[PDB]
């Protein structure tokens, strides 16, 4: 008598593998400073 | 001078001034006219007569 787990077992499983997305943080820009922006003005 | 003397009706006194100025001007992109910093406003191109 022998313990079941030293017998040697294959797996049939075709691992799909997927790769999920999520969590691409969207920085807020601005073409023009506020500096320029005061001197634009005449 | 405004010599303020006894006169019956007023004083003529009378002086002249040459005023000398620096100051800067700003022009827009097409640079067809611009104004100064004192305010005064002129509707002639900055570039003119050079190249």
């Amino acid at each position: 008598t022998i313990n079941t787990t030293d017998i040697s077992t294959l797996n049939t499983f075709i691992a799909l593998n997927l790769s999920f997305i999520q969590n691409i943080d969207f920085k807020a820009i601005e073409l023009y400073s506020s500096a320029e922006k005061r001197l634009a003005s005449s | 001078a405004e010599p303020g003397r006894v006169e019956a009706t007023y004083r003529v006194r009378t002086t002249v001034n040459c005023e000398i100025v620096d100051m800067i001007a700003r022009s827009a992109e097409p640079y067809n006219y611009f104004v100064t910093s004192l305010g005064d406003t002129v509707e002639v191109s900055p570039f003119c007569y050079n190249e």
